[PDB]
């Protein structure tokens, strides 16, 4: 029964992985769209998105290790990890938040540029997909703390494991394509 | 029809893409006919109440059935890929023609639910017409002021996009003098059936001289952008105008409007 | 195991820091700081699939592998064409 | 009650929405007394409304189509109404402020809400019956699916009733679909409607492509399916491949929209051609996934009515992927006229080409198949026989307007509108219909009037002839696509032809319609009693002609290509197992129709700009998928006594009939 | 059966007249005149393989098919890439 | 026993295939290579090529008529058959030997031009490919008629029945390539 | 080597055929080190000696493994492909070198067992020698009088085949003034190890003026065919040797004596 919603929940990735990748390529050809306006190099803080892929990898390696825990039938180790990834990736959100905020009110908003439209739009989307992640992660914890380890419970954390490391995928390519080749 | 716009056409380039239609419906023929003929024909014979039909309720697989169904569409596409490749590369709109006379630069602007042309050379403007000489090829450069737009002469031969801030290249000769008629090929909005234009291939060029003369002594005149954009108003079914005096930049201050 | 987990975030650390120093020093020509951060980049794409990346049941190891392989076949058809269509249209409507 | 939305909203003046308006309304009103009357709200809501059943779901997709079809072909009548009257130097009756209305309307519900809703219908009927499964992988996301693509039906119906439908044809180009040079709310309408569908869409695709591999029946291998089961496993492939390239192009160009992004426009460095690249490279896959599956249709009728085994299965398992793999690096021969260089045209019209071989592959085994076979002239064979001599034309046509340099004179003229309808009504609803009539004894029990389907056929393809064949001559005289006012008069008479082919269809429609009337009248007459009625090959004739919500009592065995042919031929065909055992069944559930009346909410409130109703709209969605994600008790078990009684209840049914 | 070696035989006749009596007549385009010679020719290829050519155990009937498949992609790959090659190798050695 | 022989046979008609393959790319390489010489306009008499490609069409129809024979276990009827394909084999051959003694004769022989010597090269490879066949069916009649139609015979049979047609498919494209698009 | 002809070279397109030489190496290296070091590690740690190593005598496909194997390869050669297309199309040897310094034009005959020189601009002709000025393109047409050669210059940079009655194009600039050594990469006969030249890049115009006038003040002329073919005489080491007068058109005859 778990087999079939785990591949269900896979094919849905690589869908979502079709999905990326056509914001990836939009992103590609409005890269120099941008008229009078700022550019990769004079608005990508470096330091601000190491510290960001460090989080976010903090939160894989966390999360990880409550899929070990949850394969070794303890319930307090598993809700405890849960707890330190979802932290994680709510620092993540709070940082890109802070990000989108510091661009809008300095005037560098999506409606200034088409680089920054597809900045936006790509950066935007993974914004929306960790807190989709992040919201997962604190229904599943609210429903193990009243429901405990079953079978269910346990195809829901495979099917989250793969939507969170898939997500850190995409966030590797985001900072290959985006920021870093940017910056550059 | 036989006295169709495509099937009987009055341009060079109207005649090749003419020809290239005609062998491709040939070679599509020799494959098509026979599937449509076998499908009548194994309808009829074979029927349940045919008695002297041959039943082979267990013949599912034959290699040398599947080897000609196979083969015979392999080979036409082959053929026909080699004549695509052959004629794409030789009728790209973006290339000059091959003729002695030197070609006569005609700039298109596409405004909304109308048609406005530019002849620099001569210095000149009209709205909804455009006259040069038979056998002397035509340089188009074809640009939006806004929504997408499509310049087409059936006649003459192959049609290509107007888009805002982007200048695209058509080359266009006319066999024989007359006047053709020129549409929109793709939908602007309610006022898109508006855009209707003649193209007047005129018999010599002493013609061509006397119809710029004429538009020369029209009273309007296109200088700024001011007057530019006066003209650029929303409006429907324009009849043909003309305008004297051009500035010498117009098309080149129509595509950095948007920046590009 | 841990061991894996362990190895996979050793790998991912070293292959996130090397390129943002390179980056950040210009330590190198520009072809080469694109090629070598490209390169690490889809082998840490690699790493973290290699490592925290597990399939439970492991049942459809032909399977599930096969559905990644065609999912990527997409992409590069996409992307590529993408980029390409692109450049040649931007190519051919310059004022020249 | 906030936003643009007010008493202005709604077309007062205009008699024409109006008179719509209040048929639709009197239809609704008079559909729910009848409803009332006979007191079957409790029936419906528990038996047809939430059933996780794949059966009930594809009967409701068949209705959704056939009530769509109506609208849509109404438009077409209005249309064509508007051109012969146009061609005769008349003002006529439609302003384009209507007609842009109209046949952006027309070609959005035909291709949506007509076409895939019929297809996804046939596929939830017969898929999971064929491949031995007792339901699909995911029956909730299968319900969920269906009442997303009802939002996306409500949301273009409402469209009519209040505001306006988008003005910038079926794909919304973006410069003339920008917030610039299209101020109203027509294009959220169109936004939000393919967003939704699209989304049901795609859940559908990757529950059917997780069905089809993981629920075999044991001892059937991948090539001893059915070839309808391919022809699905491809289309569901093509889908999930596809549908999220639509998702983000609309979700661009609603952030342009909205927010005053620079994605897809004229100025401040948008790039508009991007947009069109990304809808036909989801554009050109869409076409094939409402193609696939009615080739299957055709090669199971092929093999059914034919009276003999189906020639080249290899063959056609092979063109169908083949088909699938080219249908993704073609999508270019769309805009061969937007002016990229010589070497890309070239590329993209040989490989568009390339494509073509396995199609003609196919037909030539469908006609191989009929070579030497007792053929029955039912209605299901009158249109295979149909379909393929259309669908040769067609192809023909197609392969013809693929070469750059006939594309370069026959784009957007009604000889590419001849080229998609014709392919179109030669495959897509030709299956349909072939499908309909094959499958009605699965679905109701009992056969249709063969005399009115036999009178329906031969009107819609001399109507179709009769209306398309003029499109072509007209295509060749250079009339161009979306002419509403002051069309030359030198394309009337053909024009007026083409009125003549409309009505022809028309009559076929009603035909149709009286068919199914009749065969609802006079089904005490022509009941499928042995489950058997044509002798077909798939297992899935191995059932009562009523299924059991269970699809089989014990999963079937299965050793050769055709199960059902194999147990018929070895004369173990209908023997009563030892023993039944209890059967696991999932529950019925009734999240999906609040999930899609909050989405319903979300949309109206994003189009009308009423952000609080849209937050609580999405907050309601969100929290109802949470509060369904608690609850364990989703699937019951079958007890022995009644699976027992249904099966004796069947054995004597066979026993009495043989 | 001799059925099939006869329409073999008729349809081989058919396929070597019209080529030969299209050339010595000069009845169309010398591309018509080329192209159509050469599809009569690969189809009366396939004619005599279709009809004449029988293999006894008709054994491995998707064996031998094979073999013949593979002998041509290969055939397919020397000639083209010579023609090609000595093509591009002529051109580039002209006085100019 | 004779499935791996008539296989073997198979494999080396496919290798011959890529011989005569070479010899085209070969000929079609230097088709231009005559300098101040005869061109393919200047020598090639169709109707020769026409009466060569039914004789040895005929041949191909007998021999094929002697397969049909040899399955109806009749002895008389494929030796007649044999003997027809072989006299209809012979007068190829002396029109192919008269050709080329005309062409050698009139100076124009293969030590003339590269032309020259690449349509000689290929018609003469054919030439000997078919006087082999004519050998091999005069062993096969003289073995047939003093031991009668055994397994080893019957496996022969069909062994030149591959090779024979094989050349049959070779001329038709050798006057395809050669003769016919030359005279074009 | 470190001071190599190759790895030291002293004109440009050496020095970018050097770059990408050293480019491929690297990227080869990143797979090619690991491999041996693991044939070494596996052979060490894994020995029948052994005792605390890991024994899996069933473990005979990996998942992961495979994809890694399969990986790594196709993703160094989809780069090193790409840094192939670019190279290959920008050092093509028929391809005329960007700079601001007119091209100077030497045929190049290649004599049995020796090389012969033409300068058809300055009308001088030499036997196993060239000369110009540093830092300024030099366009060579090379033919062969005979067998097949390959004219070479290791240290300037790419070689090239001469074919007899076949004119073959190259392109070499010098950045350092000096002599360099210059040699046939194919096996011509007995006297193939005879053919070596020097290549002397002036440091200035005015020596290679002063050379040029040097070799006008031969007493030997090569004005006839005659002449010609008795230099082209079978001889073995030949030396140094100085032509004044020049037929205007000697390579075009040498190509036309094979009639190509
Ligand atoms: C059912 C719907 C459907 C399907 C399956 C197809 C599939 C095909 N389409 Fe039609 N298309 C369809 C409906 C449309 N197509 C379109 C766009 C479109 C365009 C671009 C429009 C333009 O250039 O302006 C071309 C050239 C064609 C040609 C074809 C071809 C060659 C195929 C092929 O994939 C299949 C063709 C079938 C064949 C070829 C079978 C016949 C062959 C036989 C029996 C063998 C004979 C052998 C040979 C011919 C070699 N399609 C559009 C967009 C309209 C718009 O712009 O809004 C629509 C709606
Ligand atoms: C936008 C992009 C699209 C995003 C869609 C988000 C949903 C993704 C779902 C992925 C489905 C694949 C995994 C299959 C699986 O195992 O799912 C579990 C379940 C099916 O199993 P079931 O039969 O329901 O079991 C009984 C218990 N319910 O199926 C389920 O997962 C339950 C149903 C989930 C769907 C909820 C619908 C939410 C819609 C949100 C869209 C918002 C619209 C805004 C505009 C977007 C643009
Ligand atoms: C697919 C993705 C598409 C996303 C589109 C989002 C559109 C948001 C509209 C915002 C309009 C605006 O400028 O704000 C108006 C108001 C002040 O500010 C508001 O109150 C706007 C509230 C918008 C809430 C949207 C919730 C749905 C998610
Ligand atoms: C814009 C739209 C934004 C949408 C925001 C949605 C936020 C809320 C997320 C949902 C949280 C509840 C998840 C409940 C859960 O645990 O589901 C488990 C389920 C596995 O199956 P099962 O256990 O049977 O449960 C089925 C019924 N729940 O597994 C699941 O069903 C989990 C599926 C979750 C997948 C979320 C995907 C979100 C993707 C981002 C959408 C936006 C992208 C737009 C792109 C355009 C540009
Ligand atoms: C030049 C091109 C090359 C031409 C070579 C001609 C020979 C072709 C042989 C084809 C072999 C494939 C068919 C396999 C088969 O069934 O052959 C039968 C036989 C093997 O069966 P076996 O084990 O011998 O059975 C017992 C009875 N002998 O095997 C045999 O066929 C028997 C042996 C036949 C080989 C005879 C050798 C003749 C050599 C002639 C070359 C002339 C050289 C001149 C220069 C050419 C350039
Ligand atoms: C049943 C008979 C049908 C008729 C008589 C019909 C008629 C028409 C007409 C007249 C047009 C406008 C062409 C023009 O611009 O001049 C049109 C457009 C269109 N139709 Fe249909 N149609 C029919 C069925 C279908 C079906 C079944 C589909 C889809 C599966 C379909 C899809 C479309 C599309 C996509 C357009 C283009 C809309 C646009 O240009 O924006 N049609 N139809
Ligand atoms: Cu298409």
């Amino acid at each position: 029964a778990g087999g079939t919603k785990i591949f269900g929940f896979w094919i849905y990735l690589m869908s979502d992985c079709i999905l990326f990748s056509i914001l990836f390529a939009t992103y590609a050809v409005l890269v120099n769209g941008t008229a009078g306006g700022p550019t990769g190099k004079d608005i990508f803080e470096l330091p601000f998105v190491l510290v960001e892929t460090f989080l976010l990898l903090f939160s894989s390696i966390t999360y990880g290790m409550a899929a070990i825990a949850m394969y070794k039938n303890n319930k307090s180790q598993v809700i405890s990890w849960l707890a330190l990834t979802w932290l994680f990736g709510a620092g993540f959100i709070g940082m890109e938040i802070y990000e989108f905020h510091h661009l809008i009110v300095n005037g560098m908003g999506p409606d200034r540029s088409g680089f920054l439209s597809a900045f936006f739009a790509l950066v935007g989307t993974h914004g929306l997909h960790v807190t989709s992640g992040l919201i997962w992660m604190a229904v599943l914890m609210v429903q193990i703390a009243r429901r405990g380890l079953t079978s269910t419970n346990r195809t829901r954390i495979m099917c989250l494991s793969l939507f969170w490391h898939f997500l850190d995928v995409v966030w590797i390519c985001v900072f290959t394509v985006v920021y870093l080749m940017g910056a550059m | 029809g036989c006295n169709s716009a495509l099937l009987d056409p009055k341009g060079q380039i109207g005649l090749e893409q003419r020809s290239l239609i005609l062998t491709a419906f040939g070679l599509m023929l020799i494959v098509v006919i026979p599937a449509i003929l076998m499908a009548v024909g194994f309808a009829w014979k074979y029927r349940a109440s045919n008695k002297d039909a041959k039943y082979s309720p267990n013949w599912s697989h034959s290699n040398k059935v599947e080897a000609v169904v196979w083969t015979v569409p392999i080979l036409i596409i082959i053929f026909l890929a080699v004549l695509t490749w052959k004629t794409t590369h030789a009728l790209e709109p973006s290339k000059p023609l091959a003729h002695d006379e030197k070609p006569i630069t005609i700039e298109v602007v596409s405004m909304d639910w109308k048609w406005f042309f530019i002849y620099p050379e001569q210095g000149i403007a009209t709205v909804n017409e455009i006259a040069f000489p038979a056998n002397t090829p035509v340089y188009f450069k074809v640009t939006s002021n806004s929504v997408m737009n499509s310049f087409f002469i059936p006649r003459l031969g192959s049609q290509i996009y107007a888009m805002a801030g982007m200048q695209t290249r058509l080359h266009l000769i006319a066999n024989e003098p007359g006047t053709y008629d020129g549409i929109s090929a793709s939908y602007s909005g309610p006022g898109f059936s508006g855009m209707k234009f003649k193209a007047i291939a005129t018999p010599d060029r002493a013609a061509f001289d006397q119809w710029v003369a004429k538009a020369k002594q029209s009273p309007n005149t296109m200088s700024d952008m001011a007057a530019f954009e006066k003209l650029a108003a929303p409006s429907e079914y324009n009849q043909v105008e003309y305008f004297s005096n051009v500035k010498p930049d117009l098309f080149a201050d129509v595509i950095n409007k948007f920046m590009a | 195991s841990v061991k894996t987990y362990m190895t996979g975030f050793i790998l991912s650390i070293i292959l996130t820091v090397i390129p943002f120093w390179m980056v950040m020093t210009g330590a190198a020509s520009p072809a080469v700081i694109l090629g070598t951060i490209l390169a690490m980049a889809v082998v840490q794409v690699l790493v973290h699939l290699v490592c925290f990346l597990h399939m439970n049941t492991k049942s459809d190891e032909g399977w599930n592998m096969t559905a990644f392989v065609f999912t990527v076949l997409i992409i590069a058809i996409l992307v590529v064409g993408s980029i390409w269509i692109m450049w040649n249209l931007n190519y051919n409507m310059m004022m020249h | 009650m906030f936003g643009k939305l007010s008493l202005d909203a709604v077309p007062f003046h205009e008699p024409i929405v109006m008179v719509t308006i209040a048929g639709i309304i009197l239809g609704g009103l008079a559909l729910v007394g009848l409803i009332t009357y006979f007191g079957k709200w409790t029936y419906l809501w528990k038996e047809w409304l939430t059933s996780v059943d794949h059966k009930r779901l594809g009967i409701m997709y068949i209705i959704v189509a056939i009530v769509m079809l109506l609208r849509g072909f109404a438009d077409a009548i209005m249309m064509r109404s508007q051109q012969a009257l146009a061609s005769a130097g008349e003002a006529g009756f439609l302003p384009p402020h209507h007609y842009d209305q109209i046949f952006t309307a027309h070609g959005v519900i035909m291709i949506f809400f007509v076409a895939m809703p019929f297809v996804i219908g046939l596929m939830n009927l017969v898929v999971p019956l064929q491949i031995g499964a007792r339901d699909v992988a995911f029956p909730f996301l299968n319900n969920l699916s269906f009442w997303f693509t009802v939002v996306g039906v409500i949301l273009v119906n409402v469209s009519l009733g209040v505001g306006e439908f988008a003005q910038t044809g079926w794909l919304a180009y973006p410069p003339l679909s920008g917030i610039e040079y299209s101020p109203g709310v027509g294009v959220d309408y169109w936004i939000w409607s393919l967003q939704l569908s699209g989304i049901g869409t795609t859940l559908t695709g990757i529950n059917f492509f997780v069905t089809i591999l993981k629920m075999r029946a044991p001892g059937m291998t991948m090539f001893k399916m059915p070839v309808f089961t391919w022809a699905s496993l491809c289309a569901n492939v093509l889908i999930i491949a596809s549908f999220p390239i639509l998702t983000v192009t609309v979700a661009l160009l609603t952030l342009d929209r909205y927010l005053g992004t620079h994605f897809f426009t004229n100025d401040m460095g948008g790039n508009m051609m991007m947009y069109i690249n990304l809808i036909w490279a989801w554009g050109h896959p869409e076409v094939y996934i409402l193609i696939l599956p009615v080739f299957g249709v055709f090669s199971e009728i092929a093999a059914t009515f034919s009276r003999k085994r189906l020639f080249g299965y290899t063959s056609l398992v092979w063109a169908t992927v083949c088909i699938t793999v080219l249908s993704f690096i073609v999508w270019l021969h769309h805009f061969f006229t937007m002016g990229a260089g010589a070497n890309v045209n070239a590329f993209f019209g040989i490989t568009t080409m390339i494509i073509a071989i396995p199609t003609g592959v196919k037909i030539f085994n469908w006609l191989f198949t009929m070579y030497q076979g007792r053929i029955v002239f039912h209605s299901a064979m009158l249109w295979t026989i149909g379909f393929i001599v259309t669908f040769s034309v067609g192809g023909m046509t197609g392969v013809l307007l693929a070469v750059p340099g006939a594309d370069f004179v026959l784009h957007n003229s009604l000889f590419l509108i001849a080229h998609f309808h014709n392919v179109i009504i030669g495959g897509v609803v030709f299956g349909c219909f072939a499908g309909m009539t094959y499958w009605w004894p699965k679905a109701f029990g009992f056969k249709l009037n063969e005399t009115w389907g036999k009178r329906a056929f031969w009107f819609w393809i001399i109507g179709f002839f009769v209306a398309f064949m003029p499109l072509y001559a007209l295509g060749f005289m250079g009339m161009t696509r979306r002419l509403s006012q002051q069309i030359d008069p030198q394309f009337h008479t053909m024009l007026m032809i083409a009125a003549s082919g409309a009505v022809l269809i028309a009559l076929g429609i009603l035909c149709l319609v009286i068919q199914m009337y009749v065969s609802i009248r006079d089904r005490d007459q022509n009941r499928d009693l042995t489950g058997d009625p044509w002798g077909g090959r798939t297992l899935e004739w191995a059932t009562s002609s009523p299924p059991p919500f269970y699809n089989f009592a014990v999963v079937p065995h299965v050793h050769e290509r055709d199960a059902f042919w194999e147990m018929k031929e070895k004369g173990e065909a209908y023997k009563k197992p030892d023993h039944y055992e209890e059967i696991h069944m999932p529950k019925n559930s009734g999240a999906g129709i609040v999930i899609a009346a909050f989405s319903t909410i979300f949309g109206f409130a994003m189009i009308w700009h009423i952000w609080w109703l849209a937050i609580v709209g999405f907050a309601g969605m969100i929290i109802t998928w949470i509060v369904k994600s608690f609850d364990e008790d989703v699937d019951y078990y079958v007890p022995v006594a009644e699976i027992e009684k249904l099966e004796n209840q069947h054995f004597d049914e066979i026993t009495k009939a043989g």
